[PDB]
C-alpha cells in the first residue's frame, strides 16, 4: 500500500451524534475553538448559523432556535400543484414527473373514492404537435355545477356555477388568476404552466395528476384505479378522461426528446441555453429551491422548440422558476433585451398617445384593488411577473381604460359505553364472505361504533381489513369526529381475496398498531372477525403472535363466522388466556344478534376512568 | 354549423350539399380540403372500383391511412389503434373506425360496411372542393372540377379530382356496364312512417332513385336496398331528426363487431370498464352506430359484463379477485379498482457505488462528502447506530465511496462492530472469524462472499467489502430512524432532515449536518454528472449504462424505476478507478432492486460482468443458500428461511468446505462446540462419546 | 421540422408585409429565414429568426414600405431599460418601426 | 499575456511555469484545461512510453485527435487537413500541425519530430491543471494532483492526471531503468 501522502470531543453541531469512532468541562461543548454552554450554541439551516432566539420562516411556517433545535409552528401551508411545462407536472407534494399526452386528463378532482366531489380541473394538449401554431394547453374547471374553460389566452365561463358569490376572475402581470372559493384557486400561465392552489381543508380529499394532497410523495402516482404505478406514464394514462382516446406511448429514457433526439451537440447547446437557471441572478434562489427539476424541464421544453428566446416552450420554464422563487421571496430580475424580453409599450401607446403608466416588473403584487375588482381578495400568490401600472398614491387602475383613475371614478342508544378502551376490528376480506355478507359485517362494526364513546379519551377505535395483507381504514390515532369515523367504517371497501392470513393480521396488530402502548390506563382488545382458514403453510407463527399480544396485554376475541372459519385457530387463541373469549357464528346474520353480549363483554373487560 | 358528406354502398357519393351521384373509383381521389390553400387533404382510396381506405394528408408533413378492414398506416408504417399524432385522433367510436381532426376543423369515420363519411366545420363553407362537393347552400353548383369548370358528368368531375402518386399513376375511370320483387323495398323511404317523418327535412326522391340503382347493380336479395336507406337515415340525423325505427321497420341491419348491436343516437363519451365518469359534462351530440347491450360494458373493443371488468396495472389486464403485491402489501382487483393493503414494509436503506444513497423512504440521492457520517440510527431507543467512513476512491474529486462501516450496538453491552474493506470484520477492535452468533448479534458469509449481519429480526445489514452497504429494518423502526437514510416514515419529502430538526433543500448541507468530525471539510457543492472531468469516458458511459433502459431489463422497468440507477451508473462509470467494475456494480445494483421486487434478470453475459466462480463451484442466477455449507450438515436443526439468490454454488450433490472446495456429504468436516473435526473422527469423554459422519 | 421552419417564416408573407411584397420579393429573405430558423427553431422569438425578418423589414423601409412587424409576442424589443434614469422612470424612449437615421445628438 | 507548455524528446515535459520532468506515459493524460470548470480538456495520448496523439475535448460535445504522423480524427472518423469546426481550426503552420482554439483561448501544435506544445491565454492563469502544471508565477507548485495535493514526484503527478476510456484503461506508469 504505497502512500504518496501521510499525516470524545464535541462541537455544537455534532453533540447529538455518535462519537467519531476512529476536551471540555461536563455540560459544555466547543464553538469557535472555545468551550461554551450548549444553550448558547447556534441552530443550523441553509447551512447558516442562527443564534438561540433567532427566528426563521419556512413557507408559511416559522421556527425559533431553542436549545440547538428549531421550535417550529405546526401549520399546513397552501399546497401548489403545477403544470410546469409542455409535458411536466409537479404534484401538491412537490413530486416532479414527466407525462406527455394528446388526450384530456384530470389535473385534479375532488370526486375521489367515496368523497362527494366539489370540483374538477381538466387539462390536455389538444391542437398541439404540428407546425402551424406554437403549442397551448386547454384548461377546464368544473366547480359546483359551473364550467370555466381557459384556452388561447382567454377565459370563458361556458356554464354559470350554482353560487357565483364565491367566484372571481383576476389578472396580474402576465398571469391570469381564478379564485373558485375560500380554499381553491388557479393561477394560469398562458404559456402552458397551469398552476392550482389548495388550502388545508382539502388535503387527502383530492386526487388526479396532481397526486393526492398530503405529506407523502410516495403515495402520489396513485392511479384512478387506486393502485400506485412505478411508471408515471401508466399513472397518467389512468387519469385519461376520454375512454377511447390513445394511451401515451411508453418509451425508454432517450437522452432527450424531439429536436435533440438525433442531435447530441445541439442538445448540449440546449443545456447551455438552460444555464440561465444557474446564473448569478438565480443563485440566491438556488439555495432555497432546487433548480434541477426546472432545468430538466427546460431541457425537455427546449429540445422542444430549440431556442434561446421566447418560444412558448423555453422561456416559460424560467418564468415558472422565477415565479416559484418569488413565492419563496427571492425575486429574480432575470429578463433582459438579451434574453426573453417583454415589452409593455403597447399598454403605454394610449388614446392620448404614448404615456408612461405601465412597465414590466420582476414581480408586481397580485389581485390589486381595481375598477374591475373594487376590494382586496384572498389571492393565492404573493406577487407575479409582468406588466404593471405604477399608479400614483390613492389612484385605482381601470383595466378597460388601461389607466390609473381617481378613486371617486368608476347518545344514539341507551347503551353508550364510556370507559378506558383501545379497540381494533379485524375483518376477513376473503371470498368466504360475499360482498352482501361483508356489508353485514361492516354494519355490525358501525353499529358497535354507535354504542361506544368514540374519542381519543374513553374508547379509541381502529378498523382493519386483512384480505392477505393488512388494510387499516381507521387507526387509533385518527382524531376525526365520531360521525366521520362511522362514515369511514361504513365506506370500508370489500376485497374478496382468495386468502386471508389470520396470522399476518395478528402480526400487524402486534407490531404496527400496538407499536408502543401510549395509553397504559386503557384496556386493549381485538375482535378477530375471521371467516376463512389460512393455507397451512402460512399459519406457523400464529401462536407466537397471539402469545406476544398476551405479553402486550391485548385481549383477542376470535369471532368465527361461518363454516369456513378454522376452529383450531379460534381455540388456540382461547388457550392463551381466559380473557380471550371466542364467539362462533353460523353466518353474519347473527353478528347483529350477538352484538349485545359482545360489546358488553368489551366494556366488562375495560376499566372505568 | 357543420356539413356532412358520405361515400357509400357500391359506388355512391353524397356531397356536403346533398347532391348525389355514382362513381366507381380506380385512383385515389380528393374528397375534401382547403380549396384555395390546402391545410389538409382528405383522400378516398379505391381498388377495382371498390373503396379500400380513407387517407388524410396534413400539409405535406404527415399522412395517415385508415383501411376498410380497420388497418391503419402512418406514412408507410402500420400503426395500432387507438392512435393520436399531429393533432389528429384516430379511434373507435360506436364500434366504427373514427379519424378526428377538429383542430383543423374536420372529423371522419368508416363504418363496418365500409361506408365513408366526412364532416366539415363551417370554417370550410364555400371554401372546399373535391368529390364531396363545394359546401354551400346550392347543391347544383357542385361537380366543380379542379379545372374550375362545372360539368354535367360525375365521372369528369371525379376523375378531375384524381391524385396519382409514386405508388401508382392512375387511369381515367368510366361508368360500369348495365342491363337493368325488390323495388318495393326502396319505396319504404316514401311509404313507411319512420322514414316519412323526415320528408319535411330530406326529400326521399334522390335516395329512392339511388336505391333503385343499387337494386339494379347488386346481385343479392332484399339487402341490396340497404345502403340508400342507411344513408337517408344518416342524412335525416344530420338534419336533426333521428329515425329510431328504421332498422326494424325494414330488413336492413348494419354490420357491427361481435357482441355489439346497431342502434341510433349512441352517445359520445362512451363508458368502458377502465374509464372514470364525466357525470354528463360530455356536451356533445349523439351518433348512430354499434353499442354493447344495456348494462354490459365495453373493454378494449369487446363487450363484457360490469361484473367481468378487468383491472389494469403495469400495462396489463387482470380479472377480478386477482391479487398482486408491492413489497409486503397486496392489491386485490375488485370492480374497476384495486383494494390495496396499507401496512408498512421493511425499509431498505442503501449506500452503493460512488456514494449513491437510498433512504429508508426510497428517496434516492448522491452526496459524496468525505468523513465519518451517521448513516442510520434508532434515534428514540438508541438500540443501534450505523456509521460509514467515506473516502475518495479514485484520482477524481467526485469519486467518493464508503471504505468501511461501523455498527454500535448498545443493547449488546455497547459492542462496536467494524465491517472492513475486503469484507473482513472486527469486534471491539479484534478481528473475528466471520461465522459469529453471540447474543442477538449474528454475522455470516453470504454466498456472494458479502458480509451479512443480523441483530434480532429488526435489523439486518449486508456489506460487500467494496463500498456497497444494504441496511434492512423491520417496521418496528418505522418513524424512529435518523441519519443519511432518513426517518423511515414512508415519506421522501423529509428525508433531508438534519439534527437541527429542519430539512435542508441542499443534499450537501443535509449530508454535512450528519458528519461526525469537526475537521472534516464541509462539501460546498456536489458536482452531478462528473463526465465533464473525463470527457474520454462519456461515450462509453452512455453506451454501456443505456443497457439499464434496454429491453433486457424491460420486465423490471415497471417493478423498479430505472432512472435513478441510470444516473448512478453514468456517474459511476464516468468517475471511478475502473469503469468496468463500476459498470458491473451499477448493473448488479439495479438487478438486485429487481430481485427485491421479485423480478430476476438474466443480465450477465460474456460481453459483460460474468460472475466467474472458483474451480469446482458453478454459477447460478438463483441458488438456495441454506444447504450449501458443511456447517449446514453440522447444524441441521438450525433455522434458515433465506430466499434463493445469485451466487457461486457447489454442484447439486456437493457441499462447500472451508477451503472453498466442493466435497461430498461423506467428506465434510464436523463442527462441535465451535471446534472442527475430520470425517470418521472419534472422541470419547466422561461427559459424552461422539463421532463425525456425513458432516454431523 | 422542415415545415416548422417554413411555416414559422410565413411571417414574411403575412398581411403586414404583403404591402412590401409588391415592391420587394420575400423569397430570398425567406430562404435565409429557413436556414437561420434551422439554427434556432423558435416560432415566436430567437435572434436568427428575428434578424432575418428585421433584415427584410429594413429592406422594406429602404423602399419606403415601413412595417410594424414586431409585437409583445413576436420578436419583442423592449426599450424600458433606457427609460430608467436619474429622474426615475421618465417617458422618452420607445421602439420605433423606423427611427430617422443619424439625428442631431 | 500567454504561457507555453511542451512535451518533447523521448519522455520529457515542460510546464507553463518552467518546471521540467521525464514521464514515460502508457495511457492518455490531461495536459491542460479549465480546472474548476472544464470548458475544454487538452489530452496527451501515449503508447509504450512514446507520444502518439494530441487530443482536445470540448465540453463533452466534440472531440478531435491529431496524431504525430499527421493523421487527424474527429470522434472516430478520419478527417483531412485543413479542418475547422466548433470554433476550432486545425491547419498546417510553418510545416507543423497546428490546432487553434483562441475563441476558447488556447492554441496547440505538433512539430515534425512529434514534440507537442500547448499555449494558454492569461484567461487560464492560476485556473488550469494537468501535466502542464497550474500556470502561476510559482513553479515548484506545478505537481498539483487531481486529488488536490502537491506531490514531490512527477510520476505520481502525471498518473494522477491519467484519463481512462472504454478502449484504454490506464495502467500506472513508473520510471524506466537505464545503464547511466
Ligand atoms: C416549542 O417550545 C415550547 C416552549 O418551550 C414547548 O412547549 C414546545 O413543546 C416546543 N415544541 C417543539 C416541537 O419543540
Ligand atoms: C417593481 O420593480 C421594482 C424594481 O425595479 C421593485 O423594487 C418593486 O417592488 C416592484 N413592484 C412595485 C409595485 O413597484
Ligand atoms: C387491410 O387491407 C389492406 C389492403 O386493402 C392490406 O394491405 C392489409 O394487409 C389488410 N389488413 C389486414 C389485417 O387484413
Ligand atoms: C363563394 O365563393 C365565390 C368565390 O370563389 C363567390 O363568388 C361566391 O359569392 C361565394 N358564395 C357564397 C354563398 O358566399
Ligand atoms: C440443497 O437443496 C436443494 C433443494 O432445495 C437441492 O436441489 C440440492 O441438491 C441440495 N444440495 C445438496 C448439496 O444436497
Ligand atoms: C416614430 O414612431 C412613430 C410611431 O410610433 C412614427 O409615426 C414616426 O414616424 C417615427 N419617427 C418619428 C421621427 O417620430
Ligand atoms: C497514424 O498513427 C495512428 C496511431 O498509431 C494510426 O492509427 C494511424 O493509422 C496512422 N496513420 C497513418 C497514415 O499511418
Ligand atoms: C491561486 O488560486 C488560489 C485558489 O485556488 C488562491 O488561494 C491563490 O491566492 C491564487 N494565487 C494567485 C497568484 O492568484
Ligand atoms: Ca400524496
Ligand atoms: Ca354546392
Ligand atoms: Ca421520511
Ligand atoms: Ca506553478
Amino acid at each position: 500500500m504505497h502512500c504518496t501522502m501521510s499525516g470524545c470531543a464535541k462541537t455544537c453541531q455534532n453533540y447529538d451524534l455518535e462519537c467519531m469512532s476512529m476536551l471540555c468541562p461536563p455540560g459544555m461543548v466547543r464553538h469557535e475553538n472555545r468551550c461554551v454552554a450548549l444553550e448558547r450554541c447556534p441552530c443550523f439551516h441553509q447551512g447558516k448559523e442562527y443564534a438561540p432566539g433567532e427566528t426563521v420562516k419556512i413557507g408559511c411556517n416559522t421556527c425559533v432556535c431553542r436549545d440547538r433545535k428549531w421550535n417550529c409552528t405546526d401549520h399546513v401551508c397552501d399546497a401548489t400543484c403545477s403544470t410546469i411545462g409542455m409535458a411536466h407536472y409537479l404534484t401538491f407534494d412537490g413530486l416532479k414527473y414527466l407525462f406527455p399526452g394528446e388526450c384530456q386528463y384530470v389535473l385534479v378532482q375532488d370526486y375521489c373514492g367515496s368523497n362527494p366531489g366539489t370540483f374538477r380541473i381538466l387539462v390536455g394538449n389538444k391542437g398541439c404537435s404540428h407546425p402551424s401554431v406554437k403549442c397551448k394547453k386547454r384548461v377546464t374547471i368544473l366547480v359546483e355545477g359551473g364550467e370555466i374553460e381557459l384556452f388561447d389566452g382567454e377565459v370563458n365561463v361556458k356554464r354559470p356555477m350554482k353560487d357565483e358569490t364565491h367566484f372571481e376572475v383576476v389578472e396580474s402581470g402576465r398571469y391570469i388568476i381564478l379564485l373558485l372559493g375560500k380554499a381553491l384557486s388557479v393561477v394560469w400561465d398562458r404559456h402552458l404552466s397551469i398552476s392550482v392552489v389548495l388550502k388545508q381543508t382539502y388535503q387527502e380529499k383530492v386526487c388526479g395528476l396532481c397526486g393526492n394532497f398530503d405529506g407523502i410523495q410516495n403515495n402520489d402516482l396513485t392511479s384512478s384505479n387506486l393502485q400506485v404505478e412505478e411508471d408515471p406514464v401508466d399513472f397518467g394514462n389512468s387519469w385519461k378522461v376520454s375512454s377511447q382516446c390513445a394511451d401515451t406511448r411508453k418509451v425508454p429514457l432517450d437522452s432527450s426528446p424531439a429536436t435533440c433526439h438525433n442531435n447530441i451537440m445541439k442538445q448540449t447547446m440546449v443545456d447551455s441555453s438552460c444555464r440561465i437557471l444557474t446564473s448569478d441572478v438565480f443563485q440566491d434562489c438556488n439555495k432555497l429551491v432546487d433548480p434541477e427539476p426546472y432545468l430538466d424541464v427546460c431541457i425537455y421544453d427546449t429540445c422542444s422548440c430549440e431556442s434561446i428566446g421566447d418560444c412558448a416552450c423555453f422561456c416559460d420554464t424560467i418564468a415558472a422558476y422565477a415565479h416559484v422563487c418569488a413565492q419563496h421571496g427571492k425575486v429574480v430580475t432575470w429578463r433582459t433585451a438579451t434574453l426573453c424580453p417583454q415589452s409593455c409599450e403597447e399598454r403605454n401607446l394610449r388614446e392620448n398617445g404614448y404615456e408612461c403608466e405601465w412597465r414590466y416588473n420582476s414581480c408586481a403584487p397580485a389581485c390589486q384593488v381595481t375598477c374591475q375588482h373594487p376590494e382586496p381578495l384572498a389571492c393565492p400568490v404573493q406577487c407575479v411577473e409582468g406588466c404593471h401600472a405604477h399608479c400614483p398614491p390613492g389612484k385605482i387602475l381601470d383595466e378597460l381604460l388601461q389607466t390609473c383613475v381617481d378613486p371617486e371614478d368608476c347518545p344514539l342508544h341507551d347503551f353508550y359505553c364510556s370507559r378506558l378502551l383501545d379497540l381494533v376490528f379485524l375483518l376477513d376480506g376473503s371470498s368466504r364472505l360475499s360482498e352482501a355478507e361483508f356489508e353485514v359485517l361492516k354494519a355490525f362494526v358501525v353499529d358497535m361504533m354507535e354504542r361506544l364513546r368514540i374519542s381519543q379519551k374513553w374508547v379509541r377505535v381502529a378498523v382493519v381489513e386483512y384480505h392477505d395483507g393488512s388494510h387499516a381504514y381507521i387507526g387509533l390515532k385518527d382524531r376525526k369526529r365520531p360521525s366521520e369515523l362511522r362514515r369511514i367504517a361504513s365506506q370500508v371497501k370489500y376485497a374478496g381475496s382468495q386468502v386471508a392470513s389470520t396470522s399476518e393480521v395478528l402480526k400487524y396488530t402486534l407490531f404496527q398498531i400496538f407499536s408502543k402502548i401510549d395509553r397504559p390506563e386503557a384496556s386493549r382488545i381485538a375482535l378477530l372477525l375471521m371467516a376463512s382458514q389460512e393455507p397451512q403453510r402460512m399459519s406457523r407463527n400464529f401462536v407466537r403472535y397471539v402469545q406476544g399480544l398476551k405479553k402486550k396485554k391485548v385481549i383477542v376475541i376470535p369471532v368465527g363466522i361461518g363454516p369456513h372459519a378454522n376452529l383450531k385457530q379460534i381455540r388456540l387463541i382461547e388457550k392463551q388466556a381466559p380473557e380471550n373469549k371466542a364467539f362462533v357464528l353460523s353466518s353474519v346474520d347473527e353478528l347483529e344478534q350477538q352484538r349485545d353480549e359482545i360489546v358488553s363483554y368489551l366494556c366488562d373487560l375495560a376499566p372505568e376512568a | 354549423s357543420t356539413a356532412r358528406c358520405s361515400l357509400f354502398g357500391s359506388d355512391f357519393v353524397n356531397t356536403f350539399d346533398g347532391s348525389m351521384y355514382s362513381f366507381a373509383g380506380y385512383c385515389s381521389y380528393l374528397l375534401a380540403g382547403g380549396c384555395q390553400k390546402r391545410s389538409f387533404s382528405i383522400i378516398g382510396d379505391f381498388q377495382n372500383g371498390k373503396r379500400v381506405s380513407l387517407s388524410v394528408y396534413l400539409g405535406e408533413f404527415f399522412d395517415i391511412h385508415l383501411f376498410v378492414n380497420g388497418t391503419v398506416t402512418q406514412g408507410d408504417q402500420r400503426v395500432s389503434m387507438p392512435y393520436a399524432s399531429k393533432g389528429l385522433y384516430l379511434e373507435t367510436e360506436a364500434g366504427y373506425y373514427k379519424l378526428s381532426g377538429e383542430a383543423y376543423g374536420f372529423v371522419a369515420r368508416i363504418d363496418g360496411s365500409g361506408n365513408f363519411q366526412v364532416l366539415l366545420s363551417d370554417r370550410y363553407f364555400n371554401k372546399t372542393c373535391g368529390l364531396c362537393g363545394n359546401f354551400n347552400i346550392f347543391a347544383e353548383d357542385d361537380f366543380m372540377t379542379q379545372e374550375g369548370t362545372l360539368t354535367s358528368d360525375p365521372y369528369d368531375f371525379a376523375n378531375s379530382w384524381a391524385l396519382s402518386s409514386g405508388e401508382q399513376w392512375c387511369e381515367r375511370a368510366s361508368p360500369p356496364s348495365s342491363s337493368c320483387g325488390l323495388w318495393e323495398q326502396c319505396q319504404l323511404l316514401k311509404s313507411t312512417s319512420v322514414f316519412a317523418r323526415c320528408h319535411p327535412l330530406v326529400d326521399p326522391e334522390p335516395f329512392v332513385a339511388l336505391c333503385e340503382k343499387t337494386l339494379c347493380e347488386c346481385a343479392g336479395g332484399l339487402e341490396c336496398a340497404c345502403p340508400a336507406l342507411l344513408e337517408y337515415a344518416r342524412t335525416c340525423a344530420q338534419e336533426g331528426m333521428v329515425l329510431y325505427g328504421w332498422t326494424d321497420h325494414s330488413a336492413c341491419s348494419p354490420v357491427c363487431p361481435a357482441g355489439m348491436e346497431y342502434r341510433q343516437c349512441v352517445s359520445p363519451c362512451a363508458r368502458t370498464c377502465q374509464s372514470l365518469h364525466i357525470n354528463e359534462m360530455c356536451q356533445e351530440r349523439c351518433v348512430d352506430g354499434c353499442s354493447c347491450p344495456e348494462g354490459q360494458l365495453l373493454d378494449e373493443g369487446l363487450c363484457v359484463e360490469s361484473t367481468e371488468c378487468p383491472c389494469v396495472h403495469s400495462g396489463k389486464r387482470y380479472p377480478p379477485g386477482t391479487s398482486l403485491s408491492r413489497d409486503c402489501n397486496t392489491c386485490i382487483c375488485r370492480n374497476s379498482q384495486w383494494i390495496c393493503s396499507n401496512e408498512e414494509c421493511p425499509g431498505e436503506c442503501l449506500v452503493t457505488g460512488q456514494s449513491h444513497f437510498k433512504s429508508f423512504d426510497n428517496r434516492y440521492f448522491t452526496f459524496s462528502g468525505i468523513c465519518q457520517y451517521l448513516l442510520a440510527r434508532d434515534c428514540q431507543d438508541h438500540s443501534f447506530s450505523i456509521v460509514i467512513e467515506t473516502v475518495q476512491c479514485a484520482d477524481d474529486r467526485d469519486a467518493v465511496c464508503t471504505r468501511s462501516v461501523t455498527v454500535r450496538l448498545p443493547g449488546l453491552h455497547n459492542s462496536l462492530v467494524k465491517l472492513k474493506h475486503g469484507a473482513g470484520v472486527a469486534m471491539d477492535g479484534q478481528d473475528v472469524q466471520l461465522p459469529l452468533l453471540k447474543g442477538d448479534l449474528r454475522i455470516q458469509h453470504t454466498v456472494t462472499a458479502s458480509v451479512r449481519l443480523s441483530y434480532g429480526e429488526d435489523l439486518q445489514m449486508d456489506w460487500d467489502g467494496r463500498g456497497r452497504l444494504l441496511v434492512k429494518l423491520s417496521p418496528v423502526y418505522a418513524g424512529k430512524t435518523c441519519g443519511l437514510c432518513g426517518n423511515y416514515n414512508g415519506n421522501q419529502g423529509d428525508d433531508f432532515l438534519t439534527p437541527s430538526g429542519l430539512a435542508e433543500p441542499r443534499v450537501e448541507d443535509f449530508g454535512n449536518a450528519w458528519k461526525l468530525h469537526g475537521d472534516c471539510q464541509d462539501l460546498q457543492k456536489q458536482h452531478s454528472d462528473p463526465c465533464a472531468l473525463n470527457p474520454r469516458m462519456t461515450r462509453f458511459s452512455e453506451e454501456a449504462c443505456a443497457v439499464l433502459t434496454s429491453p433486457t431489463f424491460e420486465a423490471c422497468h415497471r417493478a423498479v424505476s430505472p432512472l435513478p440507477y441510470l444516473r448512478n451508473c453514468r456517474y459511476d462509470v464516468c468517475s471511478c478507478s475502473d469503469g468496468r467494475e463500476c459498470l458491473c456494480g451499477a448493473l448488479a445494483s439495479y438487478a438486485a432492486a429487481c430481485a427485491g421486487r421479485g423480478v430476476r434478470v438474466a443480465w450477465r453475459e460474456p460481453g459483460r460482468c460474468e460472475l466467474n466462480c472458483p474451480k469446482g463451484q458453478v454459477y447460478l442466477q438463483c441458488g438456495t443458500p441454506c444447504n450449501l455449507t458443511c456447517r449446514s450438515l453440522s447444524y441441521p436443526d438450525e433455522e434458515c428461511n433465506e430466499a434463493c439468490l445469485e451466487g457461486c454454488f457447489c454442484p447439486p450433490g456437493l457441499y462447500m468446505d472451508e477451503r472453498g472446495d466442493c466435497v461430498p456429504k461423506a467428506q465434510c468436516p464436523c463442527y462441535y462446540d465451535g471446534e472442527i473435526f475430520q470425517p470418521e473422527d472419534i472422541f470419547s469423554d466422561h461427559h459424552t462419546m461422539c463421532y463425525c459422519e456425513d458432516g454431523f
